[PDB]
């Protein structure tokens, strides 16, 4: 399994907790998390849950863990110039 | 869930 060496959240390295989705590349600082632990066993990053409902996230942001239900999708991404890599409303889509 | 360290920016 792939991931990344850098906290999806923050961008900085280090200490970093992996995610167990399967194929999902995201890791993370526990800070990051607002975790003081690592979570135990089999764990899914905040990357799988909407950000507005408790369904699971579908449409995600490609540069932070903000991500969306099938409901909730429709303008909460658009595509940056960063070869249309989709961003949420926390960053300039002109420099996600 | 698993843990790795890499370098800190
Ligand atoms: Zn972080
Ligand atoms: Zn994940
Ligand atoms: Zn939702
Ligand atoms: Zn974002």
């Amino acid at each position: 399994q792939m991931h990344e060496d850098y906290c999806f959240q923050c961008g900085d390295g280090g200490e970093l907790v992996m995610c167990d989705k399967k194929d999902c590349p995201k890791a993370y600082h526990l800070l990051c998390l607002n975790l003081t632990q690592p979570p135990y066993g089999k764990w899914e990053c905040p990357w799988h849950q909407c950000d507005e409902c408790s369904s699971a996230a579908v449409s995600f942001c490609e540069f932070c863990p903000h991500s969306f239900c099938k409901d909730h999708e429709k303008g909460a991404l658009v595509p940056s110039a960063l070869e249309g890599r989709l961003c949420c409303s926390e960053h300039d889509p002109m420099a996600p | 869930a698993r843990t790795k360290q890499t370098a800190r920016k």
